[PDB]
């Protein structure tokens, strides 16, 4: 009955500018009766200001929220290190009560390095049947990043799903782990395999090969 | 202390039904009020509804307004939400969440949450894991950094935990979230990079721990 | 009534024959404070009220003086000096038809344990949060009063209860409201120890 949706879809600050995320409300709403939440991976949900304008215990006194009638917007004055993590808005009108979209803060200072490599099917896995590819793009950057899959020097169609780990806290990069699998007849029929990239900073693909026999 | 004790992980299955229970402890659990919540595995949150501790009044979300039933237990403090003809694509997170109520007045926000039981529902039964190596290329991988890994495929279920060296390699390891396969069988992989000159000198050997089936496996990569 | 609004009705003016009424046959419990349920026929007092309502078998014993749960704080109670008798009988007979009974009301929340010998039938919306309900029910807004699910075939512990408290007090009165005296038949022409009216 509420649609509350949250704008930006994701922000960069370097750790200490001030920032603001920002949700709206379609109907009417009593502006102490919503609150911000923020989740670390793997964690619950801590509340963080209720009332639209209250602090909870323990929060810092760096933020506040702003909370109008129905325009809401929880300023950040800073980024300490730890903050980069997602936030939601929730409302307690008599309607029922939902939540947004959820808004994710990314940190930068990250040199985007691409390596693009291959791992081949294994001896043993081709005696079961099925087919494995790996295609290891490592600590790159920015989360923009699409690899397309070249055989027989056409388009192939479905055949592969993407993992992609979250900002190590080092590097600031990312890692994607995309298995292109096949099935057993099939995959004695194509001779050429192949995984590319197109990237920001990568404008080149790799398109990195091998041969059926060879490695 | 302020806190909530949640219920333990399960497997389900689909046209089956689950119950979820956490228990109040460190506050005034007899006027405050309990709402659950579910999550999938990084999507927007979704809200199932509220029950006030006391009254017993209920309320529940248009999705869910016929197949879930919220009961409380005043006696022991204690809160069960009940799913009715559950589905296998209705595995997420489940959290209870109740505000800081101690006797005088409270709170208008929702401050204890609990750690989040997570519910998961597949027709594969327990697979059990296979590791697999990944032959740094000489060709072409082995010039200055090198990557090699393990291939952790069709296990069921979650977790295995994947460390290289009996612990001793830390550095550069990448463990890849698990993946869902058509099948039913869990799956992710584990590499490390290491310098050319010492892929083929050190061995690098990585430890596939999957303890539902109690599998412990080394590979030679 | 409901026990949210106990009903007094100032019983006096008449022979107050406790000791007969005594042997009813229906009575669970019968607990008299500071006098002899037995004697009581003998220690009549000023003004008895009989304060009425319905509560579940599992309450009653929080009804006595310096009790304490939920009956005694947010609905009735009874004075810590109460110099009196309860009495309570089942009446799951009357009380509780097949699709339940929900006639019956009990106070839920209150801000301030009640006072003994204090009647309140606010309507209110009870606040436990820090805001305003400004006569808007929903979530730190509720409803004080739920009902009771009466059905007859509970166990004795939900079962219906009905319950009169009365209220013995006594003042500078010349206390009217007494029990029988009783009297053996004339005896003449004998030397006999009477004790005429006075």
């Amino acid at each position: 009955e509420i649609v509350l949706t949250q704008s930006p879809g994701t922000l960069s600050l370097s750790p200490g500018e001030r920032a603001t995320l920002s949700c709206r409300a379609s109907q009417s709403v009593r502006s102490s009766y919503l609150a911000w939440y923020q989740q670390k991976p793997g964690q619950a949900p801590r509340l963080l200001i209720y009332g639209a304008s209250s602090r909870a215990t323990g929060i810092p006194d760096r933020f506040s929220g702003s909370g109008s009638g129905t325009d809401f917007t929880l300023t950040i004055s800073r980024l300490e290190p730890e903050d980069f993590a997602v936030y939601y808005c929730q409302q307690y009108g008599r309607s029922p009560w939902t939540f947004g979209q959820g808004t994710k803060v990314e940190i930068k200072r990250t040199v985007a390095a691409p390596s693009v490599f291959i791992f081949p099917p294994s001896d043993e896995q081709l005696k079961s049947g099925t087919a494995s590819v790996v295609c290891l793009l490592n600590n790159f950057y920015p989360r923009e990043a699409k690899v397309q899959w070249k055989v027989d020097n056409a388009l192939q169609s479905g055949n592969s799903q993407e993992s992609v780990t979250e900002q190590d806290s080092k590097d600031s990069t990312y890692s994607l782990s995309s298995t292109l699998t096949l099935s057993k007849a099939d995959y004695e029929k194509h001779k050429v395999y192949a995984c590319e990239v197109t990237h920001q900073g990568l404008s080149s693909p790799v398109t990195k090969s091998f041969n059926r026999g060879e490695c | 202390q302020m806190q909530l004790v949640q219920s333990g992980p399960e497997v389900k299955k689909p046209g089956t039904s689950v119950k979820v229970s956490c228990k109040a402890s460190g506050f005034t659990f007899s006027g405050s009020a309990v709402q659950w919540v579910r999550q999938a595995r990084g999507q927007r949150l979704e809200w199932i509804g509220w029950i006030v501790v006391g009254s017993g009044n209920t309320n529940y979300a248009q999705r869910f307004q016929e197949r879930v039933t919220i009961t409380r237990d005043m006696s022991t403090s204690t809160a069960y939400m009940e799913l009715s003809s559950l589905r296998s694509e209705d595995t997420a997170v489940y959290y209870c969440a109740a505000p800081y109520c101690s006797s005088t007045s409270c709170r208008d926000g929702f401050d204890i949450w609990g750690q989040g039981t997570m519910v998961t529902v597949s027709s594969a039964s327990t697979k059990g894991p296979s590791v697999f190596p990944l032959a740094p290329s000489s060709k072409s991988t082995s010039g200055g950094t090198a990557a090699l890994g393990c291939l952790v495929k069709d296990y069921f279920p979650e977790p295995v935990t994947v460390s290289w060296n009996s612990g001793a390699l830390t550095s550069g390891v990448h463990t890849f979230p698990a993946v869902l396969q058509s099948s039913g069988l869990y799956s992710l992989s584990s590499v490390v990079t290491v310098p050319s000159s010492s892929l083929g000198t050190q061995t690098y050997i990585c430890n596939v721990n999957h303890k539902p089936s109690n599998t412990k496996v080394d590979k030679k990569v | 009534a409901s026990v949210y609004a106990w009903n007094r009705k100032r019983i006096s003016n008449c022979v107050a024959d406790y000791s007969v009424l005594y042997n009813s046959a229906s009575f669970s419990t019968f607990k008299c404070y500071g006098v002899s349920p037995t004697k009581l026929n003998d220690l009549c007092f000023t003004n008895v009220y009989a304060d009425s309502f319905v509560i579940r078998g599992d309450e009653v014993r929080q009804i006595a003086p310096g009790q304490t749960g939920k009956i005694a704080d947010y609905n009735y109670k009874l004075p810590d000096d109460f110099t009196g008798c309860v009495i309570a009988w089942n009446s799951n007979n009357l009380d509780s038809k097949v699709g339940g009974n929900y006639n019956y009301l009990y106070r839920l929340f209150r801000k301030s344990n009640l006072k003994p010998f204090e009647r309140d039938i606010s309507t209110e919306i009870y606040q436990a949060g820090s805001t305003p309900c400004n006569g808007v029910e929903g979530f730190n807004c509720y409803f004080p009063l739920q009902s009771y699910g009466f059905q007859p075939t509970n166990g004795v512990g939900y079962q219906p209860y009905r319950v009169v408290v009365l209220s013995f007090e006594l003042l500078h009165a010349p206390a009217t409201v007494c029990g029988p005296k009783k009297s053996t038949n004339l005896v003449k022409n004998k030397c006999v120890n009477f004790n005429f009216n006075g």
